[PDB]
RNA sequence: GAGCUACCUAAAAACAAUUUUAUGAAUCAACUCGUCUAUGUGGCAAAAUAGUGAGAAGAUUUUUAGGUAGAGGUGAAAAGCCU
RNA sequence: CCGCCUGUUUACCAAAAACAUCACCUCUAGCAUUACAAGUAUUAGAGGCACUGCCUGCCCAGUGAUCACUUGUUCCUAGGGACUAUGACGGCAAACGAGGGUCCAACUGU
RNA sequence: AAUUAUAUAACUUAUCUAUUAUAUAGUAUAAGUUUGAAAUUUCGGUUGGGGUGACCUCGGAGAAAAUCUCCGAAUGAUUAUAACCUAGACUUACAAGUCAAAGUAAAAAUAUCUUGACCCAGAUA
């Protein structure tokens, strides 16, 4: 499901009633309103997804405050109606993402997407990966949008192109052999981040991260 | 023209006292809350309700209202106040008993999809039956006879 | 704050929506409208008098007219008049009763026999308990109810209804105990044990307000129905005598209170008893009685006589078992 | 009791320099306000001081005289203000 | 993230995401000698609401086809006449902010 | 919420004028009705505290007389119709509630079985 197109999104309340048909109730099996809940990591639009049935069905509006960063939605909230037909209520939840990620991997593909704070990780070894996956995969696209010479795998080389492109740069401290300098720089780290806000709205193609272990 | 039709249909309008016509309207603007563009429709649309008691007039919309959840524009867009109250209240009962049709709750929301105000009444009987509430004309004839006793042991 | 109809009224439609399909509408209307009465007579003093007045209001003997000694009176098919209150006769025995029609067909199908011992585990008031004494074919007629208001009721019904030679010291007997205890105090003992459990009386439940089972409070009881409801039917299937017969009727259609029940009743004495009990063809019955009820034929256990508005008659649930040994 | 304060009526005032333009535009004084921290807490002060800040040609600010009064007045609603 | 923006407020613990705001929308009123107003519906008053663009609910007699039936509504008694030629909803726009979260650089006795 | 409400608004009957063939107009007021700007007063009890529920009086059974465990009554039908009067007592804060010899009178002894004050309104004689 797309929740910012509504593709999809209808489906998803008759098979949770198909689905829930096939199971039991027990101590709620008298009650009439029918509650799920969402749960799922930081930033999968989990807030969002309230709001695309909200209206889908309902024709009511936004009930979720949705926000980029993750984090927004902090503790389990109360209700929120959905649908009258069914009558059917969502419980959100905050974002959990794990006490331990299996492997670093992971963890690197689990920020690309945007799940977890991005200066956990520095930003500056996750800009490395977009450019070893998306060359890998063969995308070529940021050549064109940031108007590149031809494609590289090297961050220091296409950062330097990105940060000049984008007219940005920084005074830094440099430590040298005969005491500090302070020397204005490009800014690394501001591309790093363009970078990645480019790749995560979507204009550097369409991607799919997990690759021959999908296939297996 | 509004007048052509109304005089046609009512042709005592002229012809009333002051106090019929002036308790007619001072119902539907005081009590019924219809706004003054909707009342001159009600006026042109269905002349007869100039001839009405008023206060048998104000039970027909409080009726709608409350009992069934028309708004009041719907009320003024469907001509409803032309029907009979008898067969109102005979077709809408039927079916808020067969479980075809349900009273908004506070939030307006119905559980489930509450058939046309044009088949509740605009539509005839057989059309009524056979469509809206998919029942044998036989049942209804039954029904019609109970519906009176109840009000007669109201 | 739904009130103890409307919670009665909410929970019969999510379930009986899916028992009987598209039928629920018409059986929906039939409980919310009116009800139609059955006048029997007292078959004591006026047994012919009633008859003819009755006649000439154009009501007809259901019973009698299929058979073309119970006789109860009824209008014809789709015809709302009612009956005119009875009246105390001249011997000083009450004209008729007025019960609902569908009342009286399991004590029709309880295949009365003379010379036999009955047992009202559960006597409501009138009802079934008044229509047995009207038939003659009764040595020693027993009735009971857990709760001793009813009886006072009973006694009172009997009394209005039943000549006092009929109703000797003996000839009748009327104690407030318990149902499930009954099971022990006698065994073997009635040949036909006419069972009517307490029910969630859906047509009363929905019009009633006071004492009403769908009350929040009273949730406690509604969950535990199904099992008072099978001690009881257990306790009448060890009182009947080897080979004897017993009725189990019920005025729900809720089909863990009506099938299940006879079912379960029937694994239980199977198991701890060591007893064997089947049930007995009512399908003769079901073809007879087509004119005058409106039965869906789809209850693998017992019948089941739905309302409908043309006729009303309902809602009952009798269930006829026979005792093999 | 409207010499405080809220709003209003009438008659009057103030706004440098710089850049934009042709402005409830910009930088920033006078002026208006009171963001954050510290001091103070019978204190200089029954709400201040010192810094740091927001606006600063406008729905700006200020002066004088008049009006609305408690079952009420006033209110860009804080149940604010009315010594 | 929230609020369109300059503005406004709980003098003395809250300056804000609250209030106002142009724009948009609904309702009420056909009129003069003390307010509205020495005005007249392109006006006035009461009240709601971000704008712009984009979207879709209602509602829009039925079938023949500007024509006839079936309906509908009335009467006279089940018969006979009379009459009937488009939206309330969502989704998003830069600029600005002593608003509330966050990051990096620099900077430092934190 | 209860009790009001010549705030405004409306109608109706009078009153007072105009007219007119009875009649339609108006109205320094009175009496109604409708509308409700307002006004006055109140916020029973028991329940770790908050939803809902519930429960509050009397009678029957157990614990066995302090709180707990259970059923019922705000009557019911039957009837011989069950009078008046008057010792001594029971019960009891008060209030209410019980039993009853003797005498007389009706008849030809008998009522059998299982509950709300005062005030204020009524009804008949
Ligand atoms: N392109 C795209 N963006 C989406 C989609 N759904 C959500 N987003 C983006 O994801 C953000 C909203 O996330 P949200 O709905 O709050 O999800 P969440 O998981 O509940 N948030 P949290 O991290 O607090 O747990 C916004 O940036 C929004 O634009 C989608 O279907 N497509
Ligand atoms: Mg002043
Ligand atoms: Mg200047
Ligand atoms: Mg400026
Ligand atoms: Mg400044
Ligand atoms: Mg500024
Ligand atoms: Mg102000
Ligand atoms: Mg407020
Ligand atoms: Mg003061
Ligand atoms: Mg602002
Ligand atoms: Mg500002
Ligand atoms: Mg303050
Ligand atoms: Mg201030
Ligand atoms: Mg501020
Ligand atoms: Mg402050
Ligand atoms: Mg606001
Ligand atoms: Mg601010
Ligand atoms: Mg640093
Ligand atoms: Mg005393
Ligand atoms: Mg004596």
């Amino acid at each position: 499901t797309n929740c910012v197109k509504d593709e999809n999104i209808k489906q998803i309340v008759p098979k949770v009633m198909e689905l829930i048909r096939c199971s039991y109730r027990y101590h709620r099996a008298e009650t009439p309103e029918y509650c799920i809940m969402v749960v799922g990591v930081p930033n999968v639009g989990k807030s969002s997804l309230i709001n695309s049935l909200r209206r889908q069905h309902l024709r009511t509006g936004k009930a979720a405050r949705v926000g980029g960063e993750p984090g927004i939605t902090r503790a389990v909230t109360s209700r929120i109606q959905v649908c009258e037909r069914p009558l059917v209520f969502l419980l959100d939840t905050p974002g959990v993402l794990a006490p331990r990620i299996e492997s670093v991997e992971t963890g690197l593909k689990l920020a690309l997407c945007g799940t977890v704070l991005d200066h956990l990780v520095g930003e500056e070894t996750m800009a490395d990966y977009l450019l070893y996956t998306l060359n890998r995969h063969g995308l070529f696209g940021y050549v064109q949008h940031y108007a590149l010479a031809s494609a590289c795998d090297q961050i220091e080389w296409v950062l330097k192109n990105v940060a000049i492109k984008l007219r940005k740069t920084r005074k830094v401290k440099v430590l040298t052999g005969t005491g500090n300098v302070n020397v204005i720089q490009p800014d690394y780290a501001m591309a790093a981040r363009d970078f990645l806000r480019t790749f995560r709205s979507g204009l550097l193609g369409q991607v799919m991260l997990d690759r021959d272990i999908i296939p297996a | 023209g509004k007048l052509k039709r109304v005089l046609s249909v009512c042709p005592e309008v002229f012809t009333m006292h002051q106090r019929d016509i002036d308790r007619v309207v001072k119902v539907l603007r005081e009590k019924c809350l219809f706004t003054a563009q909707h009342i001159t429709d009600v006026l042109h649309r269905c002349p007869t309700v100039l001839q009405e008691d008023p206060n048998e007039l104000e039970y027909k919309f409080q009726y709608a209202y409350f009992r069934m959840g028309l708004t009041h524009l719907d009320i003024v867009r469907t001509n409803f106040l032309q029907y009979s109250i008898t067969k109102i209240k005979q077709r809408h009962i039927y079916l808020e008993r067969l479980g075809r049709y349900q009273t908004p709750d506070k939030k307006g929301q119905t559980q489930i999809p509450n058939p046309s105000l044009r088949n509740i009444l605009r539509v005839s009987e057989a059309e009524f039956l056979a469509r809206t509430a998919c029942s044998s004309v036989e049942e209804f004839q039954v029904f019609k006879k109970l519906l009176d006793q109840e009000e007669e042991e109201e | 704050q739904f009130t103890a109809s409307r919670l009665a009224l909410q929970n019969f439609d999510m379930t009986y929506s899916v028992q009987f399909g598209d039928l629920w509408p018409s059986i929906r209307v039939s409980l919310l409208s009116e009800q139609k009465y059955g006048a029997l007579v007292n078959n004591f003093a006026a047994w012919d008098s009633v008859s003819a007045k009755l006649e000439q209001l154009s009501a007809k003997d259901f019973v009698s007219e299929a058979i073309s000694n119970l006789r109860c009176f009824t209008f014809s098919r789709g015809d709302v008049s009612r009956f005119p209150p009875a009246r105390l006769g001249s011997l000083g025995l009450m004209d008729y009763y007025l019960m609902d029609a569908a009342s009286l067909l399991p004590v029709l199908a309880l295949g009365l026999q003379h010379g036999d011992t009955v047992l009202d585990l559960c006597a409501a008031p009138g009802g079934k308990t008044l229509a047995l004494l009207q038939t003659g074919c009764c040595r020693n007629l027993a009735a009971n109810d857990l709760s001793t208001s009813r009886t006072g009721r009973l006694q009172k019904v009997l009394h209005s209804y039943v000549p006092q030679d009929i109703r000797e010291g003996n000839q009748v007997r009327v104690t407030s105990w318990d149902g499930r205890k009954w099971g022990e105090l006698e065994g073997d003992t009635y040949d036909r044990v006419l069972v009517d459990v307490p029910c969630t009386t859906d047509r009363h439940s929905l019009h009633e307000e006071e004492n009403n089972i769908f009350q929040r409070s009273r949730k406690k009881e509604r969950q535990m129905l199904p099992m008072l409801q099978v001690q009881l039917l257990a306790a009448g299937l060890l009182a009947t005598k080897p080979g004897g017969h017993v009725v189990y009727s019920t005025c729900s259609l809720s089909h863990l209170q009506n099938e299940y029940v006879v079912q379960g009743a029937i694994e239980l004495l199977a198991n701890q008893y060591n007893i064997k009990v089947q049930v007995e063809d009512l399908s003769h019955f079901r073809k007879l009685f087509m004119d005058t009820f409106c039965f869906f034929p789809s209850c693998q256990v017992g019948e089941l006589v739905i309302p409908n508005l043309m006729v009303n008659f309902g809602p009952m649930y009798f269930c006829k078992l026979h005792r093999l040994p």
